[PDB]
């Protein structure tokens, strides 16, 4: 019911292609977004979710839309053939978020971190600092091979909203056989 | 001076002469024209600063300076 | 599987290190860091005698890989094929790998250069050019590999081991060097590319541009000691001077492929020599007295008449020849590559030109101020 | 993937419907009953209206050319 | 802007329809959506009037 626009950032880098998760990472993201996108619209029928690919560039494949069909359909042919750039991904997701057609929805972002992020620790925190000022809650969930609970990533979520913040979770998924059930249990119903 | 439009394309070539490849914007000749309908509107729209089409000695010389 | 890499674990420096290090990755269903080491361990200095084991290991690994790069596959099967050294099945084998990854990934050219690599040694002409053309027509919509070009260029460099591939080689040899920039190959690899290029450029029928002589990072930077005469001779052609002591001094070296074409090369230098002079001309005095042309190229006056006849024939000039005075009036439509000093000199002239264009503008605006309106 | 094909069909059905609606509101009435006189080739026909005026049509219009006959 | 001045800045064509130039020709879905999208670009103007051509007939209603 909480009016919020979920700008889901789905990874499509090359490492996203090795299936430490049973069938493949992508289906995990592709299955995962299926629930997060569906989770938000079910919670509130006035909601809207868009997706930003994060590898090799920051494409905006589907702008912020309520209809979940477009997000699901666009997921296909996501073609994981790039290198993740999370430094810019959040900005473009937020900058696109700033174009919210309705100005009332709260802000909530879901990032699909599935590759090793090569970002200076100082840069990530400064990005987090800009998010704090502008009151956007972003959830980070990690997939596939990556320095488990990257220190750069973990510092990001903590400064994301601390001092008794909303708790934009850095939900770390158990690598190995696991569906979005971990991604749906904790983050999807509570972010 | 004039021509407030500059038109560019996208070409990705091997730069024949042994140099790195890149995206780059190639240039395409630009020219400003008018179809009949807009032409009638534009001609009236100025209607206060348009120069005589005949030119005359005064305007021809200014065409050279 | 794990046992097989255990049994064929040998043949790599640090048997456990070479193989079992990556084995930890395959268990956790990942397929990238393996190949690069696989390519690196196939790039690892070895006879690749474990090729049959590595082939099977690669084949076994590639059989249930379904993730590793077909570049490494080809790079390893080529290292394989360069190591199995069995061209008879290499074509057949490379084709099956190609067909087994039939998406847009451009591995067939490498297989075409694999048929290249092995059919450029067996049956090297009939359809190889087709093996090129099919690649060239297909090699569109994605300029990201840069090896599709090179093997064709290299196969055209191997096809450079044909009659009508010199300028095609030089034009393509320059093209390749742009695609791959860094050393990323032995100084021997780079200096080899420069020598066969310059030796081609000085030999190419349709090439007297020589623009990249000084501006090409490889040929210019490389080859400072190893047969540096080429940079001098290559620099010579941009100057056109007689220099025939050098051509002789470099004649002591590079005896093959240069003596056989001294008649052609001398004609080339004569041809450029004219373009050199009419560039050095003071512009206004664009005419060239027969004596001055004959003295520069040390060619008798009876043949300066025909030298200009050629150079103007191919398209390196758009002038006209006089005989009563025998001054060849010159008008150029064939420009040459430039240089810092040339450009510095070219700009200094242009500063004068804008000075005059400015002066005459003031002498008109001031004069006709009343009429200017 | 079956759902994805269904989504593409559902979108196609709306656009087919939207194009059909624009054609439907542009069909309208009344029609001047004319008499196709010929068909020059160079999809364009020379209609001779019943009002005794001829009018070459650059595009034959909302019909299949092959159906239209002199 | 006031009683003595009606300022028109931009015009947007309402798609030609078989009705002609009539109230019915004003497609409420087309106008409501187009206005909504022109508001994002920086033109939050109000519908100040309507225009229609008159192929040679003159300037009369």
């Amino acid at each position: 019911m909480v009016l919020e626009s979920t700008m889901v950032c789905v990874d499509n880098s090359e490492y996203m292609r090795n299936g430490d998760f049973l069938p493949t990472r992508l289906q995990a993201q592709q299955d995962a977004v299926n629930i997060v996108c569906h989770s938000k619209t079910r919670s509130n029928p006035e909601n809207n979710v868009g997706l930003i690919t994060l590898a090799n560039d920051c494409e905006v494949l589907t702008t912020l839309t309520p209809d979940t069909g477009r997000i699901l359909s666009k997921l296909h042919t996501v073609q994981p053939k790039g290198k993740i750039t999370f430094c810019t991904g959040i900005r473009v997701a937020h900058l696109a978020l700033k174009h919210r057609q309705g100005k009332n929805h709260k802000m909530r972002i879901i990032a699909f971190v599935g590759s090793p992020v090569e970002d200076n620790e100082k840069d990530l925190v400064k990005l987090a600092k800009r998010l704090k000022k502008e009151k956007v809650n972003v959830d980070i969930i990690n997939f596939g091979e990556e320095e488990v609970n990257t220190e750069k990533l973990t510092a990001f979520v903590n400064t994301l909203n601390g001092k008794d913040g909303t708790g934009s979770h850095l939900v770390t998924v158990p690598p190995g056989p696991s569906l979005a059930d971990a991604l749906i249990s904790s983050p999807i119903l509570a972010g | 001076l004039g021509l407030p439009t500059e038109a560019y394309i996208s070409v990705e070539e091997v730069h024949d002469d042994g140099t790195p490849t890149s995206k780059t914007f190639e240039h395409v000749t630009s020219e400003i024209g008018a179809e009949e309908a807009e032409e009638v509107g534009v001609e009236h729209l100025l209607r206060d600063i348009k120069d005589t089409t005949v030119g005359t000695l005064s305007q021809r010389i200014t065409n050279q300076v | 599987v794990p046992g097989f890499l255990q049994q064929s674990q040998n043949s790599g420096p640090g048997q456990p290190a070479v193989w079992h290090r990556l084995e930890e990755l395959y268990t956790k269903k990942l397929w990238h860091q393996l190949t690069l080491q696989v390519l690196d361990f196939v790039q690892d200095p070895c006879f690749a005698q474990g090729d049959g084991l590595i082939k099977l290991y690669e084949n076994f690994i590639s059989e249930f890989e379904h993730r590793v790069n077909p570049l490494s596959l080809v790079e390893i099967i080529l290292h394989v094929v360069r190591q199995m050294t069995d061209p008879n099945v290499a074509l057949t084998f490379l084709e099956k790998t190609r067909e087994k990854v039939k998406s847009s990934d451009e591995a067939v050219i490498l297989c075409k250069t694999a048929i290249g690599a092995l059919k450029l040694n067996i049956g090297d002409l009939q359809v190889t050019k087709e093996t090129i053309e099919d690649v060239e027509e297909m090699l569109n919509n994605l300029p990201g590999v840069t090896s599709v070009h090179s093997r064709f260029y290299d196969l055209s460099s191997k096809y450079y081991q044909t009659i009508g591939n010199h300028a095609s080689y030089y034009k393509d040899a320059l093209r390749f060097l742009g695609c791959v920039d860094i050393k990323d190959l032995p100084v021997s690899e780079q200096q080899e590319r420069a020598f066969t290029l310059g030796l081609a450029g000085l030999l190419g029928e349709g090439v007297f541009n020589f623009g990249e002589l000084l501006m090409h990072p490889v040929l210019e930077s490389l080859r400072n000691t190893d047969r540096q005469w080429l940079i001098d001779t290559l620099y010579a052609f941009n100057s056109g001077n007689v220099e025939r002591f050098q051509t002789l001094k470099t004649a002591w070296g590079q005896q093959p492929d240069l003596a056989a074409n001294e008649a052609q090369l001398l004609r080339k230098i004569q041809l450029l020599c004219l373009m050199e002079m009419t560039f050095t001309r003071p512009a206004n005095h664009r005419q060239l007295t027969f004596e001055e042309i004959a003295k520069s190229a040390k060619i008798t006056v009876n043949e300066v008449e025909l030298l200009v006849m050629k150079a103007l024939s191919v398209g390196l000039v758009k002038g006209s020849i006089d005989e009563v005075d025998k001054r060849v009036h010159m008008t150029w439509v064939q420009p040459r590559v430039l240089d810092l000093q040339q450009i510095k000199g070219m700009k200094d002239r242009l500063e004068f030109w804008c000075t005059d264009v400015k002066s005459m503008e003031m002498l008109v605006e001031h004069q006709a101020h009343d009429i200017l309106t | 993937e079956v759902l994805r094909v269904t989504h593409e069909l559902q979108a196609m059905k709306d656009k087919i419907k939207e194009n059909s609606e624009k054609i439907k509101v542009n069909k309208t009435l009344p029609y001047l009953v004319s008499n196709v006189i010929e068909l020059l080739d160079v999809k364009c026909a020379v209609i001779k209206t019943s009002t005794r005026q001829t009018y070459f049509l650059p595009v034959i219009g909302l019909v299949d050319a092959e159906k239209l006959k002199p | 802007v006031d009683d003595y001045t009606v300022r028109v800045i931009d015009v947007f064509a309402m798609p030609q329809s078989g009705t002609g130039v009539s109230v019915e020709a004003v497609d409420p879905v087309f106008q409501a959506k187009m206005l909504d999208m022109l508001k994002q670009t920086g033109r939050p103007e109000m519908v100040v009037g309507w225009y229609h051509s008159h192929p040679g007939f003159g300037c009369w209603l």
